[PDB]
RNA sequence: CGAAGGUGUGCUGUGAGGCAUGCUGGAGGUAUCAGAAGUGCGAAUGCUGACAUAAGUAACGAUAAAGCGGGUGAAAAGCCCGCUCGCCGGAAGACCAAGGGUUCCUGUCCAACGUUAAUCGGGGCAGGGUGAGUCGACCCCUAAGGCGAGGCCGAAAGGCG
RNA sequence: AGGACCGAACCGACUAAUGUUGAAAAAUUAGCGGAUGACUUGUGGCUGGGGGUGAAAGGCCAAUCAAACCGGGAGAUAGCU
RNA sequence: UAAGGUGAUAUGAACCGUUAUAACCGGCGAUUUCCGAAUGGGGAAACCCAGUGUGUUUCGACACACUAUCAUUAACUGAAUCCAUAGGUUAAUGAGGCGAACCGGGGGAACUGAAACAUCUAAGUACCCCGAGGAAAAGAAAUCAACCGAGAUUCCCCCAGUAGCGGCGAGCGAACGGGGAGCAGCCCAGAGCCUGAAUCAGUGUGUGUGUUAGUGGAAGCGUCUGGAAAGGCGCGCGAUACAGGGUGACAGCCCCGUACACAAAAAUGCACAUGCUGUGAGCUCGAUGAGUAGGGCGGGACACGUGGUAUCCUGUCUGAAUAUGGGGGGACCAUCCUCCAAGGCUAAAUACUCCUGACUGACCGAUAGUGAACCAGUACCGUGAGGGAAAGGCGAAAAGAACCCCGGCGAGGGGAGUGAAAAAGAACCUGAAACCGUGUACGUACAAGCAGUGGGAGCACGCUUAGGCGUGUGACUGCGUACC
């Protein structure tokens, strides 16, 4: 049937994309916490 | 500093054959050397007729650890501590085992 | 020239234990006496790993159904070729897009994958392939909305206009 | 002309049946029905936690919700287990 | 410094060799695509599109070097509007982003305790924000005492579970001051005399010694066992060197090393001496801060709760005195002592880590210790913040699987080679419990409960020199409702 998440790299890159996160205090802090946990990707749209 | 070099005969202080001596053929970055007539290894090798076709086994040379290879004394059938000192370029033997200690 | 660990069989004490002797191992061990606890396992609707039974029992993804002859192969009813049949035919067809990402094609390979057979394959592994002035994007303007100077509000993150 | 009678595309929940360790995170088969509207829809936005949204059920708010989800104070507290 | 190197899986060709760029390293100093402060503007993780000025040419499009924002400095320009200035332009400096932990300021709980709750406790914690230095912060008095006097602050042991506060509850909890660590104080309100005299930093050098590239440094042989010894033995010898580590089973005498000892292109710490620049040793006499202290009203910080509540910040109104003046001394008053505001600054003894170095653990060892020793914050879950594994160790050495063959010119495998061994074949140390095949002996096709414990025929097995001992199996029968 239908899913609550449908595949879209346009809206993923708009909410969770690297520059989109960096352009906000809290998203830039999510990225700072990615670097604290050591996550190998900082974007999953590119 | 050097303690054996490749220009004169060496003897092996490891588990290897104690009745053989030879010169160094080649040196490795692993702290190892290849020596003439001491040791050989069988080496089967992949036949692969359209890419190799080696005619069976290779029977090749094998390296040994450089700390327990020593210079042959050519006098009493054994290894000796001799010292390496020279005024210009490559340091060669000064044979401290044939001189008095101070 | 066989020390610990693990472990069998016998011996021995009221008992936690202690002792002799075989198998395995090939590296480590330490007799005694004095100091010191990170010192006694089956349970916590406890945490993590392994395996039996349930049981060859369930299922193989609806209700279009491929057949025979020949081939290729060690092997084929499913692959290649021939003849023939069947169903869908507003789809079970044709073109465009999002989203995905080497999937295309020939050339081979058959361990694993497609909960099978597999010679097929979007699978393994190579090699080849993506030729634009005009096509879709870009151009130039800009809606909803976002950002936002000078300016304002706010410790501030942030926000108004 | 039409908050009009029937009706494709389009939409969609009411009855019945099948499904229910499924094909299945809600479908399937048949029918009745919504179809110029107080409608529906392609594409991109905007509305947030006692706040949103609601012709208003405390329903819906990414399966969760008399108060969502994650991370912290938190190994809080339990005359009990 | 040095002869073997050109990173590794990785070999070979080619290439430096060994001789004045071989590789490797120390100093400083270039080179540094695009994203990214990102600085023309736009924006999207590595992309997009302009302008200013100059030149070139089929004047079909090339391609330098430059253009941000804010604050300040200068120069030109300039609107209403003359002059001017907002505005515009050009050059320069400062900031911007990053980096572990510490640190000043701002926002500010609930839980918890009060065996119950609001004040009080908890807590200026938790978490978030701003900002900044090598430390941040504090300071030498309108302070603190008590007639004795102190004479900066911070950090430590104490003072003290005392004073004080306190639903006179629960409990919060000092100061004075001692012992100690650690000791730098000054200027402006203003001038001269003295002479550049004390002290500190910076900078050109010098000396002494470390740091960043180092190389020297004493002794062990034989014999046996073993495939191999760093072992046994004979004993021998060194030790200011018996520390790690490495090398084929235990290395004081094999290697990198240690004790012990040096050497210097450039860069640089500590300390001794010196030049220079800046600061200026000593003497003496003036002079003592008025929109802010008080005062009414209200908060904040005080150990300190609304009380009889001082003090210091601070909101608001209001605003002062001169020596028979003023602040304070925890109500208020006097007396008295002490300070005299209304100006500015301050040693590190203290705090801490990504990093640099020395030392250490009665630390763990693949479920340990971090979730993570392993191409792990990977695979994988969610729209997302955020959750989150499996998986190490053949061997001394790659010697790593030829050759002989069955098969599909297979998988899988025997023989065989290597090797100590692959009954070590990379799926590889040695491996108990769980699991499943292989073989032998017994009971074995008419009788019903925790399957054990006693008594026990037959059969089969092992010990014993055997003299009532075990093992396997077991007819039948006395006793018998488990365990947390």
């Amino acid at each position: 049937m239908k899913r609550t998440f449908q595949p879209s790299v346009l809206k993923r890159n708009r909410s969770h994309g690297f520059r989109a996160r960096m352009a906000t205090k809290n998203g830039r802090q999510v990225l700072a916490r990615r670097r604290a946990k050591g996550r190998a990707r900082l974007t999953v749209s590119k | 500093a050097a303690k054996i070099r490749r220009d004169d005969e060496v003897i092996v202080l490891t588990g290897k054959d104690k009745g053989k001596r030879g010169k160094v053929k080649n040196v490795l970055s692993s702290g190892k050397v290849i020596v003439e007539g001491i040791n050989l290894v069988k080496k089967h090798q992949k036949p692969v007729p359209a890419l190799n076709q080696p005619g069976g086994i290779v029977e090749k040379e094998a390296a040994i650890q450089v700390s327990n290879v020593a210079i042959f004394n050519a006098a009493t059938g054994k290894a000796d501590r001799v010292g390496f000192r020279f005024e210009d370029g490559k340091k060669v033997r000064f044979f401290k085992s044939n001189s008095e200690t101070i």
